[PDB]
């Protein structure tokens, strides 16, 4: 009955592993080379990454 | 018309390039930039500006 | 035959199977 | 009421059934779900917090 | 390591190996994957 | 089915 | 031939299956 005005943390932990985005139209593993890595826009090109 | 004038994928109007090598001097300022005109698209330099 | 839709394994297309294509999932039987 | 209800120790002491793997007739009709070794309940009321 | 495959070319996932009610134990009798 | 081979120690 | 080289389950050669040739696991690939 004498419970304090408390407000929820919340957070998350994650261990072993390593945060996967992977290079495909859909997010999705279809194979092991993508299909944005079969595109013509990245295979055709020279682009940079930041 | 509606064919063969103008495309119905995602492609951007308007692109906004990051200088890719900046030079500053006590006299002058050099810029270096990636105008990269990708895959079945064409640029009219007059819309080109700093 | 949307086989262009399917993710090649090797040369090949790798289709599923014919007979998944529905359920018969049910409590008991 | 269930916080207050004192319970006798020697109903349920440390020789009760010795050799036995025996759930109490007592217990049986009581809802083993209701207890706070619920370890799924127990996930879940930690799963908004304290 | 790969799910069973059969060969129509196209590349048809086979139904072999798959878990089923049995009277009689399943790993004496066959390979389940 | 009838094909599987029959069960035993060490092969 | 090569198929004298396989264990017989019966009196037919236990031949390994086409598709455990080659391998194609990578980190999430």
């Amino acid at each position: 009955k004498t419970a304090v005005d408390s407000i929820t943390q919340k957070k998350f932990l994650c261990d072993r592993t390593l945060w996967r985005i992977p290079f495909s139209s859909n997010f999705m593993s279809m194979g092991a080379l993508t299909d944005l890595g079969q595109n013509l826009l990245y295979a055709n090109s020279a682009h940079a990454l930041d | 018309p509606t064919h063969d004038v103008t495309t119905d994928r995602s492609q951007r109007l308007t692109l906004r390039f990051i200088p890719v090598d900046r030079e500053d001097t006590a006299y002058s300022y050099k810029a270096r930039f990636t105008l990269a005109v990708g895959d079945n698209r064409v640029l009219d330099m007059a819309s080109t500006y700093f | 035959n949307f086989a262009s839709l399917a993710p090649r394994h090797g040369s090949r297309p790798f289709m599923g199977n014919w007979q998944d294509i529905g359920t018969s999932n049910m409590s008991g039987g | 009421y269930m916080n207050k209800r004192v319970v006798a120790p020697g109903l349920v002491d440390c020789y009760i059934n010795l050799g036995a793997r025996w759930s109490l007739d007592y217990m049986d009709n009581v809802n083993p779900f209701n207890h706070h070794r619920n370890a799924g309940l127990r996930y879940r009321s930690m799963l908004l917090g304290n | 390591p790969r799910p069973p495959v059969e060969e129509p070319a196209v590349e048809t996932v086979s139904p072999e190996g798959r878990g089923e009610k049995r009277p009689r134990p399943d790993r004496e009798e066959t390979l389940v994957t | 089915g009838l094909r599987f081979p029959s069960k035993m120690f060490g092969g």
